[PDB]
This record gives structure tokens, sequence and C-alpha cells, in this order.
């Protein structure tokens, strides 16, 4: 996603915040001064979903612009085979070597397992920053738990996130 | 008050309890203590601090000792009573439980109970290095 | 940014001075002033250095010569060049000369006598020391570079043996012992030395860095730790830093708090760290910070100025982090306003209400924007990290003076300001307020606004709609539920946090003309796309038959062709 339009006084942690629970997220870099960022995520249907749900939604007082845009390799690649005004041509971003069978996109997972691997269930997963973790029993608990440390520690400020 | 009696009916405390006692068995005893320390009243607050808290100071139990999660809590529940006043609530704190944790379990229940003594008392921070300062 | 060009307009400035052959006091104070604003932007490399410090010399501006020296010396730590220069410099002086050149020549025997490359800077202060006539002053320094690990050892041993025709073994025992036992160091330090002596070659690569042999020497100059090692392991980190890496800053830090010098050393090498270093690193800076907090214990007035001079500094470069503001406003509390338990209650409660004064007339005066420099919280205080400071105050005038009243005025106030409406802290303490007090009024009035006209992260939203779902499935009833429930909102606590968590944007309550119909397929792209006006594929096939249908009505047929895009991302970024 390129998210464009920003206050300029919002950082990568509180714009990770925002962007984080509608689904795994590879990498959130921020140009210095441009008013603007760029989120990726693992799937195309969370990236999706955020361009539906996050659109125009205002952060830190400024009415956001979402639409889709390039990676910081293709975009200096642009850059200057536009100032040589060449070519500029992209390239196909990379696919997951389908048939894929433990994944179920847009899913989270924050943090000995025996795991019957049946269908309903989830197997494998992408870890958050980057590695595949097995996915675990104990998902809930992991993650209530965070919510309840973000809270206590949020309200008393330290984490702006 | 009109406090509709939450977790702490006798019929559910006993469902509490049976899986507070498998002690590191059963996961998720974290929100469990979490969860039965928002009462934020006389009586209420004075029936936990009776029935959970200083029952698992009674018992000795190793987990719940050894964790932070569970001074922090024991904290949180005294302080964010709104029926003491601030120095009996302050003074109950750091002359009645901060004692009681014993100094070999202090790298484990210090990091969780520093940030809430960095929290809401700044003042008695120093108190609470001296008592776990690594020279007695 | 250009140190290629800020090095080549030096070298071009110097060039015109050098070719117009005249002192040219415009581009002498250019070249002077190219130097300067190079040095400020550089770290300015030692060979490089030593041209300014030459043409100054050759200039003839003595004063100005030594201080350029001295942040010679702060710029690179293995300037044993620019060192023997500023002894070969210095003794062509005044009468405070004989402490001066000593002075010098000490300092550098503290910054560069334990290099193995240190050869010259004891021989030419031996030399300074040949010229004068203390010959038990040449004597002292014979000892002292005989016991330390050097090039010409053996060279030095047998010089000194044949120049001392006076006093030359009066303690043979002592001078050998030393001598051999600097010869077993040294012949351990040559593996080292010359697996780093066969790899530094400038190709642009690892091998000129030496990074892998400096990380093996520096790793067995750690553990074998003779107690020279501190200050060997400081020689060792400087000449592998000259060759920016603030992870070797991490493990010589980490080797020198486990060696328990003094903390004066250690806080020396954190302000050099913190000053040469590039900002944005992130993570030797709140080290320090830390640092600074545990060891305030030991040693309490100057460690509350280092680190407000700490804070102050780190503000200027991350205004928009906030850890930095609750930090200060938490030591400050500390210090400045500290009162133990054993104390009589009223000197207690005065502290506490002179630390709300404080804290309130800061905010207070910084909305209305008058500042006053003498209080140093007027000046901390950022439009970013203003909202911790209102939550400070709300904290403090709730929790420890225990009124009520005051604390919803001042919810009720500052809710309202351009720069914490949408702030974390505020609204999140302001849900831990309406939660201690049990009431559910303001707390349905809170989530019901969540994402319209409070505007928080959705982590964030996600966070207090399901400890607010949790809280109130435990300490609510079913009377109180059923007259909770409005219809025209259609808002009901236990079913509307299940279902507006992953969206904020969420209204409870011509549709092809819509911008979800338009790009429904496919997001972002936009196509009007052609459909039948009267369809009838809704209607049964047995009710079409009681009376003929209709010829069909069509719309956008011109635009099975046309697809439009908003694209934001060229016309915003990439042509600015």
């Amino acid at each position: 996603v390129f998210i464009g339009g920003l206050s300029s006084l919002v950082t990568e942690d509180e714009l990770r915040a925002y962007f984080q629970p509608f689904g795994t997220i590879v990498y959130v870099k921020i140009p210095v001064g441009k008013c603007c960022g760029f989120v990726q995520y693992v799937d195309r249907l969370s990236a999706e979903a955020a361009i539906a749900g996050m659109q125009g939604f205002p952060i830190a007082n400024s009415r956001v612009r979402l639409s889709w845009g390039r990676s910081a390799k293709q975009t200096a690649l642009l850059q200057q085979a536009m100032l040589s005004n060449s070519l500029q041509v992209q390239q196909q971003q990379p696919g997951l070597q389908q048939p894929n069978y433990g994944y179920i996109p847009s899913s989270t997972c924050e943090a000995n397992v025996s795991s019957t691997m049946l269908p309903g269930c989830q197997i494998l997963n992408y870890s958050n920053p980057q590695q595949v973790i097995m996915q675990g029993s104990e998902a809930v608990v992991n993650s209530t738990n965070a919510m309840l440390n973000r809270l206590e520690q949020g309200s008393n400020g330290f984490m702006f996130a | 008050d009109s406090q509709s009696n939450g977790l702490l009916n006798k019929e559910l405390f006993d469902k509490v309890w049976k899986r507070l006692s498998c002690k590191e068995k059963k996961s998720g005893q974290e929100i469990l203590l979490n969860n039965l320390v928002q009462f934020y009243s006389k009586d209420t607050v004075e029936f936990v601090e009776k029935n959970i808290f200083q029952k698992i100071i009674e018992f000795g139990w190793e987990y719940y000792l050894q964790n932070g999660m569970f001074w922090n809590c024991y904290c949180r529940l005294i302080y964010f009573d709104t029926s003491r006043s601030y120095l009996d609530k302050r003074q109950y704190i750091v002359r009645k439980i901060w004692p009681q944790i014993d100094k070999k379990f202090a790298q484990s229940v210090l990091p969780s109970l520093t940030e809430f003594c960095e929290s809401y008392f700044p003042e008695e921070m120093d108190t609470l290095e001296e008592m776990f300062t690594e020279e007695p | 940014a250009l140190r290629g060009l800020d090095t080549q307009f030096l070298q071009d400035n110097t060039a015109l001075v050098q070719a117009y052959r005249g002192l040219d006091w415009s581009d002498i104070s250019s070249l002077t002033q190219m130097v300067d604003v190079i040095e400020q932007t550089v770290v300015k490399y030692g060979n490089p250095n030593d041209s300014i410090k030459l043409a100054l010399e050759t200039i003839l501006w003595q004063i100005l010569r030594k201080y350029p020296l001295l942040f010679g010396f702060w710029k690179r730590f293995a300037t044993i060049e620019y060192q023997l220069f500023g002894l070969k410099k210095s003794i062509a002086v005044l009468a405070t000369s004989v402490k001066w050149f000593p002075t010098s020549l000490e300092l550098w025997c503290d910054y560069l006598n334990v290099l193995c490359v240190n050869n010259p800077n004891e021989t030419d202060f031996i030399r300074n020391n040949f010229e004068i006539a203390k010959d038990l002053i040449g004597k002292q320094f014979l000892s002292h570079p005989f016991w330390d690990k050097f090039i010409e050892f053996e060279v030095g041993q047998k010089n000194w043996h044949n120049v001392q025709r006076i006093y030359e073994y009066i303690i043979e025992v002592p001078l050998h012992q030393y001598a051999r036992f600097f010869t077993s160091y040294k012949k351990f330090l040559n593996e080292k030395n010359l697996k780093t002596t066969r790899n530094i070659d400038i190709v642009l690569r690892k091998t000129q860095t030496t990074v892998n042999e400096i990380w093996q020497f520096e790793s067995k100059i750690k553990q074998p730790f003779f107690n020279l090692g501190q200050v060997l392991n400081d020689d060792l980190e400087n000449w592998s830093r000259y060759l920016y890496h603030e992870n070797t800053w991490m493990m010589y830090i980490k080797w020198l708090t486990k060696k328990n010098i003094s903390d004066e050393v250690v806080v020396d090498i954190y302000q050099k760290a913190n000053t040469f270093l590039p900002l944005d690193f992130k993570t030797l800076r709140y080290d320090f910070l830390r640092f600074l907090k545990r060891k305030y214990r030991s040693n309490n007035t100057l460690f509350n100025n280092i680190f407000n001079e700490t804070v102050s500094r780190y503000l200027k470069i991350w205004p928009n982090d906030i850890l930095l503001m609750t930090e200060y406003l938490c030591m400050l509390k500390r210090h400045s306003f500290k009162n133990s338990l054993d104390q009589s209650p009223k000197e207690i409660l005065e502290k506490q209400t002179s630390f709300t004064k404080i804290l309130e007339t800061s905010i207070t005066n910084y909305i209305n924007n008058q500042i006053d420099a003498k209080v140093h919280l007027q000046t901390l205080i950022n439009d970013k990290n203003l909202s911790i400071v209102v939550v400070e105050l709300i904290k403090t005038t709730w929790l420890v003076l225990k009124n009520n009243m005051q604390t919803r005025k001042y919810f009720n106030l500052y809710q309202k300001n351009i720069l914490i409406k949408n702030s974390v802290p505020f609204w999140l303490t302001y849900y831990k307020f309406e939660k201690s007090n049990v009431n559910f009024t303001k707390l349905n009035k809170f989530i019901r606004e969540l994402g319209v006209e409070i505007y928080l992260p959705t982590t964030v939203m996600n966070d207090i709609l399901t400890d607010y779902k949790t809280f109130y499935l435990t300490h609510s009833n079913i009377v109180t539920y059923e007259s909770s429930i409005i219809d025209s909102n259609t808002f009901d606590p236990i079913l509307y946090p299940e279902l507006k968590m992953s969206n904020p944007k969420y209204d409870p309550v011509d549709w092809h003309k819509k911008t979800e119909w338009k790009e429904a397929g496919h997001i972002g792209i936009t196509t009007e796309r052609p459909q039948i006006s009267n369809s009838i594929i809704e209607c049964n096939s047995g009710t079409l038959i009681q009376k003929p249908i209709s010829l069909p009505n069509f719309r956008n047929l011109e635009k099975i062709n046309q697809v439009k895009i908003n694209d934001l991302y060229t016309e915003e970024f990439l042509k600015e």
C-alpha cells in the first residue's frame, strides 16, 4: 500500500499500529519528510482489506490517501530511469509457488508443538518482525495477554502506538 | 453501592479457583488474576485480597510468587481502590506487600514491579531499588 | 551531505590560495570556513586533518593551532600522527613550555602508548627528555616503554642498555623480567597483528576494514584480561573503530562495565559515542539513559544534571519521540520532589500539590503560547509530547490528591484541544478512569464514538473494544443491558464491539454510482461497468409469462473499454 498525505508528525511504530490488524506485515518504512509512507503486507487479501477499511481515515488530523505503490528498490529504479527518462518499466512482485496448504491468509500470531494438522485449524504462519513458525495451540492466551500488557503500559505512556 | 458480584459468586469462584490451583499445567492463569482485580471498592477488594492473593502467599506456591505479573496485580488492586486515601494505600503497599516478596525471586519480579513503581510511585522508587540491590 | 564535494571544495579553495600566491584573506578564511563547516559535518580523519593543522601552523596562528589539535584527538583515537605533530609543535613555545610539553606527552601516553605502532611517540618524548638534562626523567620513560608490548621493544631494550652508561642495571632483575614479560605478550599479540597486517589493503572490501580479524583481535584481548586489558581493549577498540559501528561500541561498553572501572570513564565513552555516532541509531542512546537511571542511586546530584542535559539533547534530534518526555518527567518527580514515607504527611501532600501546580502551569502556559525558559519543563514541552504531560497531571490529580470533580473538569476541558484529542494515553487514561467508577453511560458513549470522532490507532481501538466487552460481560446485568439498547444507532454493547473491531469507519445503519460498486472486482481501478437497467433475473419464470416482457434499457454502453486510475503514487511521490 502507498499511504499518502501523512501529517509528518507520525512515527513508524505509530503507523505500524494502524495497519497491523488487517494482516501480517513484512515492512513499514516511510521517507524522511515526503509526507507519505509505505506499508507492505504478505497477502494481497489483507492489503485489499486495508485499502477498503482505512481509506480516508485521519492519521494525526489529516485525511489520508491510500492507493497502490511500489517498493523502495523499484522506486529508486524508476526515479533514476526517469531522470534518464529511458524506459521506466517495472517488474512483477514474486508469487507464493502455490499449491500451498498450511496458510490461511489474513491471519496474525504474535510470538513444543504436537498439532493434529486438521483442516479447521491453522498449521503454518509467518512470524512477525522474519521466518515461518508452526502455529502453536495457545494463540489466544499470548494475544490477550499481550493486549492487557499493551493497555496497562500505554495508559501510563511507554508506548504511544 | 450497586455492584453486581462478578467473578466472586461462590458458584463461579470455585470454577476460578480449581483452575488457579493447577498452577502451571493449565494455560492462562494471568488473565484470571488480571480480571479479578477490577472491583475498585472497599469490601469487594477486601474479599479479593483476603481470598486469592493472601491465600497464594499462605500456600506459598512458587509459580505465582516467581511471576512478576502476580505482584504487579496485587499492587494494582490496592492502588486503584477508591476507598483508601493516598497515604494509607502507599504505606500499605510499600510496608506490607513489597517486604513479602522473596529476594531469591527478585530477578524475575523486579522487571514487572519496576514498571509499576515507575508509573505510579516515582518518589518511592529508591526504596524499591534498595530493597533489591545486589549487596545486602 | 556530499563529503566528496566537501573534500573537493577544500581541495579547490586551498589550490586558489596556493596558486594565487597571496595570503588571500578571503580565501584563507574561506578555506578555514570550509574547514570548520567540514569538521562539524564530518569526523575529519587525521590524514586529511593534518593538512589543516599544517596550513594553520604555516599561517603561524599558535593559539588556534593548539585548539584544532584537541578536536583532532576527539575525532581520531589512533591519531598518533596527530599526537606526534602536536608533540612536535608546542615545544617551540613560551614559559609554560616545560609543563605543557610533558602534559601533551603524558596525555598521549594515556591515549596511544598501548599500540603496537607507538614506538615513535615514546622516542619523541625521549628526544624531548634527552634534550633536557633530567636523566632521571629519561630513565622513567625507559622503564615504562620496556613494560609495554611495543614493536621495537628489543631495539629499545638494547639501546637503553648502552646510552645509560651511568645507571644501566641499578636493578637488572626488575628491568629484564618486565622486558621478557613484555616479550611474552608481544609474542602473543604478534599472532593477531600479523593476521591484521596481512589483511588491511585498500581494495574497497572487507579486508581493508579487517573487521573479521578486528573482531578476532578484540575477542582474544577480552578473555586473557591481565589488567592491561581495559587500556588494551580501549586500544583494541580504537584501531578497530577507526577502520561509526555502534555494535563495537556496545561490546566495548559491555566489557568495560563487566571490568568495573569508575563510572565516569564509562560516562566519557558514552558521551563520545553520543557525539561522533550518526543520529537515528536509537539503541546505544536509550542504553545511556537507563545506565543513568541505574547509577543514579550511588551518587545523586551530578547524575541528575547529566540526565537532564542528555534528555534535552535527545529532544533536539528526535522530537517526535515520546518516551523521553515521560522519562524526563519520571526523573523530575523522583529527584526534585522527593519525600519518603517516614516524613510527616503534610510535607508529602504539599510536595504532591507543588508538582501538580508546576505541571498545570506548564501546560496552561504552553497552550496559550507564552514561554518561561527559567523552568526547564517549559522548554521541554513539544506538541507531540504535550499529551503525556496532561496524562501525568490527570493521573496525579485523580490518584494522589483524590478529587473526582477536579479530574472530570480537566477531562472535559482538555478533550477539546487540537493537540490531544487524538492522543492515545489521554484517552486510554480516560478509559481507565471511567472504568474505575463503574458507570457504563460514559463508556458506552465513548466506545460508540471511538471510530468517528475520537481517532485512535486500530490496535488500540481493538484493545479497547476487547477489554470493554470483557468488562461489560462480567460487571453488568440484563436489566441494565436491555435498557441500554437504543434502536436509531442499533448499538448493543455485547455484539457491537464484535462487529466494530477491524473496521474503524463503521456506520451501523443510486447504488450503481457508489465507490464500492464501481471498483468491485478490483480495488483502486475504477470502471463504470455496463449493465441492463431493468433486469428480470430476480423475477421467476412463473411470473414472466403473465404479461409480455419489455425491451432492455441499457446504461453505460460507451464505456466497455474505458478504465481510469487515480495514481496517487506517481503524482504525489514520483513527480513530487
